[PDB]
Formats: structure tokens, C-alpha cells, sequence
RNA sequence: UUGGCGGAAAGGCCUUGGGUGCUUGCUGGCGAAUUGCAAUGUCAUUUUGCGUGGGGAUAAAUCAUUUGUAUACGACUUAGA
RNA sequence: UAUGAUGCCCUGACGAGUAGGCAGGCGUGGAGGUCAGUGACGAAGCCUAGACCGUAAGGUCGGGUCGAACGGCCUCUAGU
RNA sequence: UUUUAGUGGGCCAUUUUUGGUAAGCAGAACUGGCGAUGCGGGAUGAACCGAACGUAGAGUUAAGGUGCCGGAAUACACGCU
């Protein structure tokens, strides 16, 4: 015996949790945020498209769309934190952007569905977006900044 | 666009220090500008990368990045104390470092 | 007063030629062949 | 030392927010208002805000509330202290003495 | 698997090396303290060397335990490493120096039977 | 915000030029500062003139050669008073003295490019008007500065090689400020007019 | 009669040793390396002609208040000197090494020295005698030699590891969105 | 490609004339998702080496020898098909 | 029942220090008991910008070298 | 209440103070330090200003500062030189 054995074993019982006091609660959106809003992405694969906002999804994301047939980004979850609501706005009344949730992306080509839901959301999308003047090539641009540029002399 | 750049550039500074101690656990961000501390509290929290380059090639790149973040303002002129999740390596003292837009507050 | 060219005529006798050279006898005697080429032409590079 | 008159409203956010009592000395905070009725209810005190009339209101217990109370840690002052040098006197632009009614502001800087 | 126990904090982990260990080969390594009256390490001026004492100790929970969350156990025989059949997933045996090549295989096909962890099962091994 | 900045050296404080310039040195700005010789110090004359007398009395005695060395030229003694305020040991002081380059005159590489000044170093905005100033090159050919004539030669050539442009300048604009004439009451100049351009 | 540290295969190598040599070791450590990694033929020539006084071994880490000379300018130093005594010891063990090569069987025309190295022996005591009836000691410092010769070879090509990758799902993600540009 | 200008560290600047590519000056069509809610998401510059391809050229210095206008020793200065 | 009461747990205050005092431990050679301990399928020692534990004295392991004895624990002891 | 170690060479400073032309001299009084003590400040400096130290994190401060060295206003206001 190489070392000897202890008289007290500390016990192999884990233990109960205590009752912790923390309700989930929901998110309280700033008020830049509204949909219809234009927005600007800082990240992902579509940084600096500018983009239509839709419905605030209940994971407490932002359930955008490009729309797809103008810059490229489909109907897609955003973080609310990492965007830049720009102040130009669309109006999203008409569109079934209700059906979807978070059940609806799912981690497993395109499964077909998401294309026949992208344009039908994006042809009520268009319809509204040729109603105001150069808006449809603005969605289009990308976003950077340029030198000179500050960001909190900026407005948005 | 010939500019791609979403991340306001900025210059690293010294760390934290007194005449004659420096705490390298906090470091200095002068971010191009800005001029008052008010101007510069739109910069709170805004996450900080360093970007250098390297020799070997690690998980397929060259170009590795610590990341940080702003804490807090310093000085009349704007300076900004921001630390990192492994501080900065006093090498780079007057390198160039980004600060993003996210988290955007906007 | 940095000094911005030189030039050296045409046929250099074999004195200056051997200034050029710790070792005169081992060596080709090749030094101003290629520059003493500049003449073949009427020396507009030389009159350059 | 730097005193002064303390007014009712600085009275009452360092006995809510540093208020700590001497329990057998034990310096236990004041969280809760049975710890003061179960020590000063042989003196009429039975909430905090008995201890906070029986101070600001020096009544006829004042000895035994105010040595019921912990002296007060207080922080170091929120907004520095609105001179280069401190130990000079009040009166010469320093910081020491009675200055009576500032010392509300001071007290709210170190609270 | 181990115990839920808290991330392992470990307030200093550099060595305490005494002062001029390095400059004289005569001095060890070894931690001893400079009792001299001229010290700069005892009288502790500012970049010298910092000197252990008790507020470097360690976390009443984590005191003794690995990375993997066990305290190692010397085992030398398989009778002595039957008293950890009732507590295995907090110690971890660990075979001594001296147990030879052909009972260090004994020892590891007993822990297997009894699910021990063996923080060492290379020991002399012949491939 | 630009790569490289040319700071014109025409009246500029030596120590307040100086001071600005070894700070953005120290937070990585590439500064070349031209035409260093037309720079200006306060004080008269005679003043400064006994104040270099002063530092050149001060070589190393056992050799005098090791000593402090005694720099005449005025890009050489704006280099000393800026290498002063860059601590200039360590390895840091070293890198942010490459990142300066200090010309007499306006050199090859450097007169095609725009000239910035600084505003709280210029000589005409902080003295007093009435006080008495230095122009170095004044002072540095009194302390032997070989060359001066030689500067102002080429100068008396640059400007000239420059005043031809600003005309070949200057009349272009005119042709393209006569467009900016023509390109008002249209529909584009009322929607920018609009939109603050 | 072990060696050094040789990296070399030792199926191409014959070797010399010649311990106890009263030799200075100061000089012949610096005929040593004088002599190191080149061809042993230009060796056998070069040590020849040190003799001669033709060149100079180069002093180089014991070189101390050695008077400088024009021969080292081979060899990029000013201070070197001709140790012959040195250079015989060695090149009777380059000799055997060539014999020890050609009983090996190897190739005479490829072989380098790959490996040589003195180090120091027991030291041979005796004493002098000197002012105010003193005595202090007067001792040689003898050395071991020994040396490898190897023969040299090519075709040492530098094929390297598979070096697997583990790049992310969000970087393959880029990386495949580049095959449906072009490639 | 045309010509002129620039030596303070010219090595840059302007210009003649075609040709080719783009054009968001304006109006159209199609694609761009799956990097799956972000993770620099790598698109700059420098130096070197190995290869193929093409043009171009085909020497020196050092030791050893010798000299004495040099010389403690190196160095120096000489000479030698 | 199932474990240490010279334990476990709660609360609070506090923590510089030479000479010096006290307490708690680490290490070395030998003695008694004990682990029916380890060991030539290789002890002890030695080397090791290899790993783990303790705040630290120190412990433990892996590798190489090696060739015969040696270690933990409850106690005694000193040419420690 | 017992018992026992180590000291029995001291120095500095403000005010009080003796001798002395004085002194980084000699000698006293009350107090605080340094010796025995780290830290931030006085560029440095046993005792001066602050402030006394378990190990870490964050916040606020002291004394001292904010042209550059060096963290921080080439800030504001009135004058003088």
C-alpha cells in the first residue's frame, strides 16, 4: 500500500439544484425596429445588403427577407443586435409573413418549399417596393463606409 | 464598391498605465473621429478585433485575430479603454484595430 | 557635390588599364572592352 | 474629519443602503425589520424607520440606536472631492471641518 | 466522469523559484526564503520576485484535484485497489513506480473490471 | 487620415512642431517634414545663437569625439529636439524614428505632393505680434551650415517649376468652375440643392 | 567505444578514434574544425599543405593574443596559425579512417568527415619551480580525437505529413461557395 | 504608340493617336439562399528558392612568389604567361 | 444504517514586519509495529526548457541509464 | 498570575530649546516616523506628501499632475513678465 487510505470519502452524490428565481420573460425591442423597417446587416455571409424586415420571431430573433429577386438574401433569421435600422421604411400589410416560426428552420439543395414561400412573399414585397421612387435599386447597393465617415455623426 | 469596410479603424495606444507602472490588462484605443467623451460613448461595447497576420498555417489561415472589446472612455480627447480576451502584445502599440458596428445600439 | 556621371575616352592606354587590376598578368585585360563598344555608333550615347 | 449637518434624505440612504448592526458585535446587515424589533423593541424601535426618527429626531434613545448602527463604510467620493488639496480647512478652500449643509452633497458622493 | 465541481481556479501557478537559483549554480530551485537584513525579496520591492504565502492557497472544493476532476491515489497491489470500488468517480488510482511490467497489466485489467480511472496506463509497456 | 503626411516647415514653432510631431510618431503616422530651414524658434537672435553656444561647448573631454554630437543643419537640430521627446532607447523609439524622414527644402519625391501645416504650431498664430523670432537657417549657417545658399537655389527653382503649375492649374479650374455655372437651374441642381450638395 | 552525436547512417561510416594523444588540445580542436565536413580528399590536400605553410588553419574560439596573419583571409579571420603537431595526429586518424572505409568496402571518392571531435584527457602532471622557492603546476592537456567519415548521397527528397485540416462548417461554407463561381 | 519636361533623394509627370474592356447617364430580364442567428472569414505588401519557357554576357580577387617609396604582426606598395 | 465530534456547517471581523517567542507541517540516517507492501518480467541511485498535486518545505508519475535491495503509514530516536 | 526571549550604540523632522560664527555639529522636551516598511508622489534619495501591504476582478480616490517623454485639457478666465 503505497499511500494510505483515508478514513473519509467525500461522498458520490450529486445534488438538487436549488430552486432558482428566474422567470423567462420577453424581449423588449427597441423602438428603431418596426416592421417595414430598412435595415443594414453588420454580419453573416450578407454583410452590408440592405434589407426588409418582417416578422419579430419568437426566439427573440428577426425574421428578414432580401427580398431575394433584388440583392440576394432569402427569407432568414437575424439577430436583433447585430443590425443597423436605417430610418426608410416599407409597408408589409398584405404579406403572410405569419406562418412562420422557429420550427420552420431547421438543422438537419434547397428544400422546395423555402423557394415557393420566398416568392410568395417577395412578389407582394416588389409590388410594394416599385411604389416608391429609386428604392428598388437602393435595396440592391451594398453598405460600407467611406473615409470620413463617423458613425456617431451618422444618422440612420 | 471599391470600399468594403463596415468597422470604424482605429489606432492602438499604450496600456493603462502611471509614470512608471503599466497594466497591460487594459489597453488604449484612440478610434479615428471622435473628439469628446460624449462623442465616444456611442463606442461603448462595440467589440473589438485585432487583425495580424502569421507564418504557419493554422485550421486554414494565415491571419489570426484576438478579440475584444470596448469597456469604458479615457481622457478628455476621446481615448478609449478597451480590453481583450487576451490582451494585446505590446508590440502593437500604435497598430491599426477595428471596431465594429455590432453590437449595434441603432 | 555628388557627382552625377563620368565619361572616359576612347582608348585608354595600358597604364590606366593596369590600374584597374591588382593582378595584370593572370587577368584578361578585359577592362573598357564593352564601353570602349560605345564608338561604334557616332557616340550619341557618349554625346547623351 | 469632515461634518456637517445631515439632512433627512442622505439620513435615510445610508441607513438603507450601509446600514449594518451590531448584534453581539457580529456587524449584520439591516435587511430585514425583525433583526431590529428582536434587538430595539426594549426601546420602542421596531422598523427601519424608527432607527431613521430616532436618529434625524434625536429622541430619547439616541445612544442606544445610534450605537445599534455599525460605523458607516463609506466609499471614496463619486465625483472626487472639488479641491487639489484636501487638508486644508473648509473655510480656505479645502476639505476639513464643519461645512454644514454641503456635507448632504459629499455624503450622497459617498454613499 | 467526476463530480459536479466548480472550474478549477488556480491563483498562482508559476513556480516559486528562490531568488538567485538562477544566477548560481550552488543555489537549488528549491523555495528558500531570504531572511537577510539588506533582501530586496523579503523586504519586497516592486519587480522581485513574489514569495508564497497564504492567500495564494487554493479553493477548499479543488484542493487536491486534477485537471479530470480525481484525486490521484497511489496503488501499488489489486487488494488495495478494491477500497475504491465504492468511491470511484471522485479518486482516480494511479500505479506506483515500482509495480513491474507484468502487474501493471493485472492492475489495468482489474480497474477496467471495476471502472477506475488510471491516470498512467503506459507504464512500461512493450509494443 | 492619410498614409503619409508632408508637414510644411514655414513658420512653425520648433518646440511646439516638434512636440505634435513626436506624438503621432508614437501612434504610428508616417510624417516627413519638408522645407525644415525657414523654421522659426522664439526669442531673438542673439538669444538662441547663445543658446547652441551653450551646447557646443559640451563634447566628452578624455575623447571628444564620443561626446554629444553637435548637429548644424536645421532638419539635424529639429531631428535632436524631436528625438528628445521620443524616448528614444528602447525599441519602440527606434521604430517611430524610421517613421520620420526631416528635409531641408522640399526634396524630388515630396514637392508633387499636397503640404499640410499645424495649426498649433504655427509661429503666426502663437506669439504675440510684437515678440522677436529665429528663422533657422539664420541661426545654422551662423553655427556652420555649409549649404544654405545652395537650398535657396533650388528653391528659387522649385517655385518657379511650381508657379507654372498652379497657372496650368488654375485656368482649368476656371473651365470647370464655367460648368459648374452651367450645370445650375437644371433639375439634378435643384434636387441636390434639396438634399444640401 | 561509443561516439558523439552522429544524425548519420552508420552502414556508410568508419570511424577513427586515437585516445590519450599528447597533443595541445587547443590545437587540435581547432585543426578539427578546420578540417570538419568537408571531402576528406581535400582534407588529406589541406593538411598537407599546413605543413607547408602554405595555409593556415584558422584559430578561432582559442585565439587569444595569437598573432594575426594574412593566410586566414581563406577563411574570413585574421588570427591563424600552423599547428604541425596537431595536424600529424590527426591526419594519421584520417588515414585509418580511410583504411577502416576501405575495409568496409566503401567508395573512397564520396567519403566526408561527418563527425569529429576532441575533448580533453587526464592531464600529465609535472611542476616548475619559481620565484621565492615556490612550485606551481606544469601540466599537458592531452586529448581524445575521434571522427566519422561517411559516405555522402543524394536523393534525400522532403515528402512531408498528410497534415489533415479541420476547417469550420461557416469556412467550408466560403470554400464551396467558390466552386459554384468558377472552381 | 507620339513628343516634351523632371537630376536636391531625376525613376516620375504631362501629352499625340488608334485598339481593346467596362460603364450605375436611363430603362429591362435571369442568377446570386445551405456560411444555415455572428465569429478578419482569409481577395495587401516584402523577401527568397525551385522549375519551365524565351533574350544577354562569357571575369576576377586571395594565398604562395617578388619588391621597399611601407613595415612589430596583418595592412600597404610593387612586379611576374 | 454509512464514515471521521481533536469533525461537518453558519456568521462576523481581521491579516505588513527585522531581533525574538509560539504553533502547524515537510525532509534525513537508524528502532518497534503494520500494509501476509514493492522488487532481478528488474529495487535504490542518476539524467530529463515531459506531466500532475500542495501556498511552500516537498510529494507523485512517464522516459532514458542501471544493477541490487527498498517504500507508505502509527510510534521511538538523533552525529538530522 | 507565572515564566522567558531579544534589546540596554540610536537617527530624522515640525514646533519648544541649550552651547556654538556655524554645521549633514554637539545636547535636552512633547509628538510622529525611520530603524523593523512594501506601495503611489518628491526625476533619483532610510525617515518628506499621501497611504501601511493575504491573493485576484471591477469602481472611486489621495498626494502629485494633464505639450512630448508618461497615463491625463497644447482646457477655460483675468493680468504680469
Amino acid at each position: 500500500s503505497a499511500q494510505k487510505a483515508p478514513k473519509w470519502y467525500p461522498s458520490e452524490d450529486v445534488a438538487a439544484l436549488k430552486k432558482t428565481r428566474k422567470a423567462a420573460r420577453p424581449q423588449k425591442l427597441r423602438a428603431s425596429l418596426v416592421p417595414g423597417t430598412v435595415l443594414i446587416l453588420l454580419a453573416g455571409r450578407f454583410r452590408g445588403k440592405r434589407v426588409v424586415y418582417l416578422k419579430h420571431l419568437e426566439d427573440n430573433t428577426l425574421l428578414i427577407s432580401g427580398p431575394f429577386k433584388v440583392n440576394g438574401v432569402p427569407l432568414r433569421r437575424v439577430n436583433a443586435r447585430y443590425v443597423i435600422a436605417t430610418s426608410t421604411k416599407v409597408s408589409v400589410e398584405g404579406v403572410n409573413v405569419e406562418k412562420f416560426n422557429v420550427e420552420y428552420f431547421a438543422k438537419e439543395e434547397i428544400k422546395a418549399e423555402r423557394v415557393e414561400d420566398q416568392k410568395v412573399v417577395d412578389k407582394a414585397l416588389i409590388a410594394e417596393i416599385k411604389k416608391t421612387p429609386l428604392l428598388k435599386q437602393y435595396l440592391s447597393a451594398s453598405f460600407s463606409l467611406k473615409n470620413g465617415d463617423k458613425p456617431h455623426m451618422l444618422k440612420f | 464598391a471599391e470600399s468594403h469596410r463596415l468597422y470604424v479603424k482605429g489606432k492602438h495606444l499604450s496600456y493603462q498605465r502611471s509614470k512608471r507602472v503599466n497594466n497591460p490588462n487594459v489597453s488604449l484605443i484612440k478610434i479615428e473621429g471622435v473628439a469628446t467623451p460624449q462623442d465616444a460613448q456611442f463606442y461603448l461595447g462595440k467589440r473589438i478585433a485585432y487583425v495580424y497576420r502569421a507564418s504557419k498555417e493554422v485550421r486554414g489561415s494565415k491571419i489570426r485575430v484576438m478579440w475584444g472589446k470596448v469597456t469604458r472612455t479615457h481622457g478628455n480627447s476621446g481615448v478609449v479603454r478597451a480590453t481583450f480576451r487576451n490582451n494585446l502584445p505590446a508590440k502593437t502599440f500604435g497598430a491599426s484595430v477595428r471596431i465594429f458596428l455590432y453590437p449595434s445600439n441603432i | 557635390l555628388r557627382s552625377l556621371t563620368t565619361v572616359w575616352a576612347e582608348h585608354l592606354s595600358d597604364e590606366v588599364k593596369r590600374r584597374f587590376y591588382k593582378n595584370w598578368y593572370k587577368s584578361k585585360k578585359k577592362a573598357f572592352t564593352k564601353y570602349s563598344a560605345k564608338y561604334a555608333q557616332d557616340g550619341a550615347g557618349i554625346e547623351r | 474629519v469632515a461634518y456637517g449637518y445631515p439632512s433627512y434624505s442622505t439620513i435615510r440612504q445610508l441607513v438603507y443602503k450601509r446600514g449594518f448592526g451590531k448584534i453581539n458585535k457580529q456587524r449584520v446587515p439591516l435587511s430585514d425589520n425583525a433583526i431590529i424589533e428582536a434587538n430595539l423593541g426594549k426601546y420602542g424601535i421596531l422598523s427601519i424607520d424608527d432607527l431613521i426618527h430616532e436618529i434625524i429626531t434625536v429622541g430619547p434613545h439616541f445612544k442606544q440606536a445610534n450605537n445599534f448602527l455599525w460605523p458607516f463604510k463609506l466609499s471614496n467620493p463619486s465625483g472626487g472631492w472639488g479641491v487639489p488639496r484636501k487638508f486644508k480647512h473648509f473655510i480656505q478652500g479645502g476639505s476639513f471641518g464643519n461645512r454644514e449643509e454641503f456635507i448632504n452633497k459629499l455624503v450622497k458622493s459617498m454613499n | 466522469a467526476s463530480l459536479p465541481h466548480p472550474k478549477i481556479v488556480k491563483k498562482h501557478t508559476k513556480k516559486f523559484k528562490r531568488h538567485h537559483s538562477d544566477r548560481y549554480h550552488r543555489v537549488a530551485e528549491n523555495w528558500r526564503k531570504q531572511k537577510g537584513i539588506d533582501s530586496v525579496v523579503r523586504r519586497r520591492f516592486r519587480g522581485n520576485i513574489s514569495q508564497p504565502k497564504i492567500g495564494y492557497g487554493s479553493n477548499k472544493k479543488t484542493k487536491f484535484l486534477s485537471p479530470s476532476g480525481h484525486k490521484t491515489f497511489l496503488v501499488a497491489n489489486v487488494k488495495d485497489l478494491e477500497t475504491l470500488t465504492m468511491h470511484t468517480k471522485t479518486y482516480a488510482a494511479e500505479i506506483a513506480h515500482n509495480i513491474s511490467a507484468k502487474n501493471r497489466v493485472v492492475i489495468l485489467a482489474r480497474a477496467k473490471a471495476l471502472g477506475i480511472k488510471v491516470t498512467n496506463p503506459k507504464g512500461r509497456l512493450a509494443l | 487620415v492619410e498614409p503619409v503626411v508632408v508637414i510644411d516647415g514655414k513658420g512653425h514653432l520648433v518646440g511646439r512642431l516638434a512636440s505634435v510631431v513626436a506624438k503621432q510618431l508614437l501612434n504610428g503616422q508616417k510624417i516627413v517634414v519638408v522645407r525644415a530651414e525657414e523654421l522659426n524658434i522664439s526669442g531673438e537672435f542673439f538669444r538662441n545663437k547663445l543658446k547652441y553656444h551653450d551646447f557646443l561647448r559640451k563634447a566628452t573631454a578624455f575623447n571628444k569625439t564620443r561626446g554629444p554630437f553637435h548637429f548644424r543643419a536645421p532638419s539635424r537640430i529639429f531631428y535632436k529636439a524631436l528625438r528628445g521627446m521620443v524616448s528614444h532607447k528602447t525599441a519602440r523609439g527606434k521604430a517611430a524614428l524610421e517613421r520620420l524622414k526631416v528635409f531641408e527644402g522640399i526634396p524630388p519625391p515630396y514637392d508633387k505632393k499636397k503640404r499640410v501645416v499645424v495649426p498649433q504650431a504655427l509661429r503666426v498664430l502663437r506669439l504675440k505680434p510684437g515678440r522677436k523670432y529665429t528663422t533657422l537657417g539664420k541661426l545654422s549657417t551662423s553655427v556652420g551650415w555649409k549649404y544654405e545658399d545652395v537650398v535657396a537655389k533650388l528653391e528659387a527653382k522649385r517655385k518657379v517649376s511650381s508657379a507654372e503649375y498652379y497657372a496650368k492649374k488654375r485656368a482649368f479650374t476656371k473651365k470647370v468652375a464655367s460648368a459648374n455655372a452651367t450645370a445650375a437651374e437644371s433639375d439634378v441642381a435643384k434636387q441636390l440643392a434639396a438634399l444640401g450638395y | 567505444a561509443r561516439y558523439g552525436a552522429t544524425s548519420t547512417n552508420p552502414a556508410k561510416s568508419a570511424s577513427a578514434r586515437g585516445s590519450y594523444l599528447r597533443v595541445s588540445f587547443k590545437n587540435t580542436r581547432e585543426t578539427a574544425q578546420a578540417i570538419n565536413g568537408w571531402e576528406l580528399t581535400k582534407a588529406q590536400k589541406y593538411l598537407e599543405q599546413v605543413l607547408d605553410h602554405q595555409r593556415a588553419i584558422p584559430f578561432r574560439r582559442f585565439n587569444s593574443s595569437i598573432g594575426r596573419t594574412a593566410q586566414g583571409k581563406e577563411f574570413g579571420v585574421t588570427k591563424a596559425r600552423w599547428p604541425a603537431k596537431s595536424v600529424k595526429f590527426v591526419q594519421g586518424l584520417l588515414q585509418n579512417a580511410a583504411a577502416n572505409a576501405e575495409a568496409k568496402g566503401l567508395d573512397a571518392t564520396k567519403l566526408y568527415v561527418s563527425h569529429i571531435q576532441v575533448n580533453q584527457a587526464p592531464k600529465q602532471r609535472r611542476r616548475t619551480y619559481r620565484a621565492h622557492g615556490r612550485i606551481n603546476k606544469y601540466e599537458s592537456s592531452p586529448s581524445h580525437i575521434e571522427l566519422v567519415v561517411t559516405e555522402k548521397e543524394e536523393a534525400v527528397a522532403k515528402a512531408a505529413e498528410k497534415k489533415v485540416v479541420r476547417l469550420t462548417s461557416r469556412q467550408r461554407g466560403r470554400i464551396a461557395a467558390q466552386k459554384r463561381i468558377a472552381a
